[PDB]
């Protein structure tokens, strides 16, 4: 028994000077969870959401996904809900309640308009499918906003210093 | 206004009129000074006639007298009062009653230019003065050779006349080639058989003399340009809700429907409304989802509107009635205004209510009994899918403010109605629809001949050149007919099917292959329709400009005043802006790979106008409010314009909301280091 891991990555303009913090965080998680039983997927979102790496355990594909993430130029609005949607879709198709699934979202949690409520809803859908939602805060992230997405404050960490904590919690 | 209508002749026998004018008092003189537009030899007046009424303020006996009693006959209510001598005859006059006046003057031996002539009266206490201002008034010139009773002598209307403004007086004088060309006043012609040559409510004389509603368009003061109102509804914003919220701006355009490549025939009023397809709030999706609208619900609609008069005459007591329409022909609503309770007047080139005031709401909030405007589910999806409405406005305009010759005032006359006048205008004029002002269709009608009517035989000839000048203000500063810096050849001529044949035959008859060569030779007839359109643009079937060639679009963006990670500052021409629904910003890598910043059909509204007149194309607006971060100076920032005809207004059938697939036009492309 082991895990399916979903990276939901904010590439909006508001985090562009910190893409490197986000990339590094992803690489360093991809390097820890190297077991052949583990599968990862990389998702990026700004004003659209895109699967950069479909859920997979092949080591070559992941590596290729990382090179891909490295090329990201962050720009756009912050439609986090479209990122969680793409995670949820892949989870649904993976067996759903069958799998041990985990979403990690990287973002400053700075959401506008109807995005907080659509993220909240997508987050709840995620939990309804047997997945846990974690949020790793970038910069001066909005604490409350991320608590409303993640399972609880237990699953909300700063990016800076939250690799250690996040690996023990697994 | 004034007193007696005066006609001055250079001959001795009432045959060659040199001046038609009126004077406010008994001073009927025309000094040397005022004869500048009369040939020198013709400045010797050998006879004159005056005509009108006196109302007196005190009943009494009066003696009339003039400066030249031996040269004069005078009648008062058809009795002679002076006659070939200082026939000094007391006559009773009661106050409040009007008495017809006619003075005749014949002088063989004219030793002086102009005329020095004064009409006097003496009361029974022997006080003699020049008759003062509030006694003499004009003859009733409502529907001495003057067949149509407008006041302008038949000979002048047919041969042509100049209208010259003095200090108070208007001078109406015959046209002479080698004097009036040099000075820049127009040659008027009118029908001696038609009180209003344009068939409208104001006479040829009222028009050129300014005895007319102050609100009639200045061009419609020319007797060959029709004065009538043209009204459509302009919608500003709409609010949609679930019936027991979506707020969007709208743009509206008055419309003209061609047929199948050909100008149309109908005289209806219509406008089409575009509902803004750009986002209001950050996460928004489908209108339906934002609202909570399920399959059996209804939606309610409310909107702000103004009326718009693009005609040439005002409206006073009745707004036209309007159907709000969805799709081809689902009337959602009738929009009525309370008759005879207009809060202002609806003037040419103006709005109701005027721009300094709040607009009208389809359902005002005070009014608990206003009719709700509802949509069924299916219709609301239609509205979301087409984002378009149409407003059909009838031509019912109410009563007319006409001139009254006993008051000298302009008043709304309850026997005068625009419904009776409009058909006559439509029947006896040519219609030109022209879009050069700001690409809005503006309509004008010009008096023209029906070649088949035996009584139309004496109506002025109308060429296409004159019609454009007098109706729209094209002019010829340096040999070329133009409108505001734009040559006539920058505009396309399109005609209705029948006009088209007529024009084509005229050209063949002329051996001309090109209409621009022979604009002064092409004759207009009644019932022609001419559609004149800026050549830079593409037009839909309603004749709204909806796009432009890629080349034109690219050229209009050449002038890049300033560029930066925040956006572009450019000078773009007001017409071009009108045809762009938005812009797309894209970053490109060394290897040609592309990523749109504002990557959603509803995020293209990033351009805005500045007070200095310049356009800002705002990179921050959908970049979480920040300048673009260009990690590599060898990347390009490409910026694309999207035309109206190319706008996507909803997600793809497959639910794809990106800019993927949009026909867009490259208008700027620089590298990181080339911008700064
Ligand atoms: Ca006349
Ligand atoms: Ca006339
Ligand atoms: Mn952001
Ligand atoms: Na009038
Ligand atoms: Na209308």
């Amino acid at each position: 028994r082991a895990f399916d891991l979903y990276f939901v990555l904010d590439k909006s303009g508001s985090v562009a000077n910190n893409w490197i913090e986000i990339y590094n965080f992803v690489q360093q998680l991809a390097e820890r969870f190297v077991s052949p039983e583990m599968r990862l997927s990389f998702i990026v979102f700004s004003s659209q959401a895109t699967i950069i790496l479909p859920l997979t355990g092949d080591r070559g594909k992941i590596s290729k996904g990382l090179e891909d993430l490295k090329r990201v130029s962050p720009v756009g609005e912050t439609y986090i809900h479209e990122g969680l949607k793409l995670a949820n879709e892949q989870i649904q198709k993976a067996g759903g309640l069958k799998t041990s699934s985990i979403i990690i979202a990287l973002t400053d949690g700075k959401l506008d308009g109807l995005v907080p409520s659509y993220a909240e809803k997508e987050a709840k859908i995620s939990r309804s499918l047997g997945a846990s939602v974690y949020c790793v805060g970038v910069l001066d992230f909005e604490q409350a906003q991320l608590e409303r997405i993640a399972d609880s404050k237990e699953q909300v960490f700063p990016v800076k210093g939250g690799f250690q904590a996040l690996k023990g919690i697994i | 206004s004034q007193g007696l209508l005066g006609y001055y002749f250079s001959d001795l026998n009432f045959q060659a009129p040199m001046v038609v004018t009126s004077s406010t008092t008994g001073d009927l003189s025309i000094p040397s000074s005022e004869l500048e537009n009369i040939p020198s030899e013709n400045q010797y007046f050998q006879s004159a006639i005056w005509s009108g009424f006196i109302k007196v303020k005190k009943s009494d006996e009066y003696t009339f007298a003039t400066s030249a009693d031996n040269h004069v006959t005078m009648w008062v209510d058809d009795q002679e009062v002076i006659n070939k001598a200082s026939n000094s005859n007391k006559i009773r006059l009661e106050k409040g009653r009007l008495y017809q006046i006619k003075i005749q003057y014949q002088r063989e031996n004219p030793t002086e230019k102009g005329l020095d002539f004064k009409l006097y009266w003496t009361d029974s206490q022997n006080k003699k003065e020049v008759i003062s201002s509030d006694n003499l008034q004009l003859p009733e010139l409502k529907q001495v050779p003057d067949r149509d009773n407008d006041g302008i002598p038949d000979s002048l209307e047919v041969e042509g006349y100049t209208v010259d403004v003095k200090n108070k007086r208007t001078f109406l004088s015959p046209w002479i080639s080698n004097i009036h060309e040099k000075k820049g006043l127009t040659k008027y012609k009118s029908s001696p058989e038609k009180w209003s040559t344009a068939s409208d409510p104001y006479s040829d004389f009222e028009k050129v003399t300014g005895r007319i509603d102050k609100n009639v368009s200045p061009e419609a003061r020319h007797p060959l340009v029709a004065a009538y109102p043209i009204v459509h509804v302009d919608m500003e914003n709409i609010i949609l809700s679930k019936n027991e919220t979506i707020s969007k701006n709208t743009s509206t355009s008055r419309t003209h429907t061609s047929e199948v490549v050909s100008a149309g025939f109908s005289n209806s009023n219509s406008s089409t409304v575009a509902i803004d397809h750009s986002l209001s709030l950050a996460g928004e999706r489908t209108w339906a989802e934002t609202m909570g609208l399920n399959t059996a619900d209804t939606a309610r609609l409310n909107a702000n509107i103004r009326y718009v008069n693009t005609g040439t005459a005002p409206i006073y007591n009745v707004l036209p009635t309007t159907s709000l329409v969805l799709g081809k022909n689902q009337t959602l609503a009738t929009i009525k205004a309370k008759e005879n309770q207009l809060s202002q007047i609806l003037a040419p080139n103006n709005y109701y209510p005027s721009k300094n005031l709040a607009p009208i709401a389809l359902n005002a909030q005070d009014d608990f009994s206003s009719t709700p405007i509802t949509m069924n589910y299916n219709q609301f999806l239609e509205l979301e899918k087409t984002k378009q409405l149409r407003l059909d406005t009838d031509q019912v305009y109410g009563n007319i403010a006409t001139y009254n010759f006993e008051n000298g005032r302009v008043r709304v006359d309850t026997g005068s109605n625009w419904s009776e006048v409009l058909p006559q205008i439509q029947e006896t004029t040519a219609r030109i629809i022209f879009n050069g002002k700001d690409l809005n269709l503006v309509e004008r009608r010009i008096a023209a001949v029906n070649p088949s009517d035996p009584l139309e035989t004496t109506k002025p000839d109308m060429t296409l050149k004159e019609a454009l000048k007098i109706a729209f203000g094209f002019n010829e500063p340096n040999g070329n007919l133009q409108y505001q810096g734009k040559d006539i050849t920058e505009f396309d001529f399109n005609f209705d099917q029948q006009t088209s044949q007529n024009i084509k035959n005229q050209l063949a008859e002329l051996n001309a292959t090109n209409i621009y060569t022979v604009l002064d030779k092409i004759k207009l007839n009644a019932k022609m329709n001419i559609l004149i359109r800026d050549k830079r643009f593409h037009y839909d079937r309603n004749n709204i400009a909806v796009g432009a060639d890629e080349s034109v679009v690219k050229e209009a963006h050449r002038e890049v005043i300033n560029s930066s990670t925040e956006g572009l500052l450019l000078n773009i021409d007001k017409d071009i802006r009108k045809i762009l629904s938005g812009y797309i910003v894209e970053i490109e890598d060394t290897e040609g790979l592309k990523e749109v910043i504002n990557d959603r059909y509803d995020m293209l509204n990033i351009s805005s106008l500045r007070q200095d007149g310049k356009t800002f194309i705002d990179f921050k607006k959908y970049n979480d409010k920040l300048p673009l971060y260009i990690s590599n100076p060898n990347y390009k920032v490409n910026v694309y314009a999207v035309t109206k005809e190319n706008t996507i207004i909803n997600p793809s059938e497959n639910g794809d909301t990106s800019t993927n697939g949009i026909k867009k036009i490259l208008i700027f492309s620089k590298k990181g280091y080339e911008i700064g």
